[PDB]
């Protein structure tokens, strides 16, 4: 019998895994869309961290 | 009509007053290339009417002993304006073309005139005339460039093929008596999407006289035979700095 606090709201015991991602079908290569010039600032796709 | 046409494109004109209809390539036009057929990934350039109009190269003597010539394309172009600066720029290419010959006569002269388009027309030696030496054709004759070559066995076509079966290539006759110009239509021609404009050559032109040339003495004997060709539906890719060859 639980009845303290943090007992009864604890999470000792959860054995499912937490998955991030998932699979998902891919029978050919990705196919490549249409693109066209941009001229802005604050979005850079160029720059990354690695 | 069909003795008489006119063919424009991009800032030129050709007109005939007897033509002999047009031959189209294998029964088709030149196109463009597909989404579901391109491989390459960046955007091609199709610069239009600056490089689609029609190129006069140069222009050749027919006499009574000639033997035939022939011109590789687009090797011809490679050095021709606009389009042997994209050619030249870029690194893939891809267009058909339109191909006129202009010969004229009196009617008091004859003769005849194979004019044939044939894909891939790999050029062979002569082996060292024994044949136990294995030679190559030089530069100047795999690739004349723009000023043509001349045939030196006319019967094999210098590569062991009867020139008897050159029609069932794409071909007209220019017969003196009948007709004094020929247009061919050729579509893209390849077993790649692109290719390169430098180092591959398509397909040649043969210019083959049958029947000897024959007229009086008193006549004009200056008879010149002139070629005469437009690029159609080009495109261009792989941009980077120029390459002479």
């Amino acid at each position: 019998g639980d009845r303290v606090a943090d007992v009864i709201e604890s999470s000792i015991g959860d054995s499912v895994s937490r998955a991030l991602t998932r699979a998902l079908p891919a029978p050919t290569g990705q196919d490549t869309q249409v693109s066209s010039h941009r001229l802005d600032t604050g979005k850079v796709p160029a720059l990354q961290a690695a | 009509s069909d003795r008489v046409a006119q063919l424009t494109i991009g800032n030129s004109t050709i007109t005939t007053q007897e033509a002999a209809n047009i031959i189209v390539g294998y029964g088709e036009w030149p196109s463009y290339c597909s989404d579901s057929d391109a491989t390459a990934v960046d955007k091609p350039t199709r610069p239009d009417v600056s490089v689609n109009r029609f190129y006069t190269l140069d222009t050749k003597l027919w006499e009574k002993s000639s033997k035939g010539w022939y011109w590789k394309f687009p090797d011809v172009l490679t050095e021709t304006g606009v389009f042997g600066q994209n050619a030249q720029f870029h690194y893939l290419y891809r267009s058909g073309f339109c191909i006129h010959v202009q010969c004229n006569a009196s009617k008091f002269h004859q003769g005849a005139l194979l004019v044939a388009v044939l894909p891939e027309y790999v050029i062979g030696s002569v082996a060292g005339g024994t044949g136990t030496e294995d030679t190559h054709p030089p530069y100047k004759q795999t690739q004349p460039g723009a000023d043509g070559f001349e045939l030196q066995h006319p019967y094999v076509l210098d590569a062991g093929i009867p020139i008897s079966q050159l029609t069932v290539c794409p071909h007209q006759w220019i017969n003196l008596r009948t007709n004094n110009c020929a247009t061919i239509i050729v579509p893209y021609i390849n077993a790649l999407p692109f290719d390169s404009a430098l180092n591959h050559c398509n397909f040649g032109l043969l210019v083959v006289p049958i029947s000897p040339l024959d007229y009086d003495q008193g006549a004009t004997p200056v008879i010149p035979i002139t070629i005469t060709l437009a690029p159609m539906c080009s495109e261009f890719a792989g941009l980077r700095q120029a390459v002479t060859q």
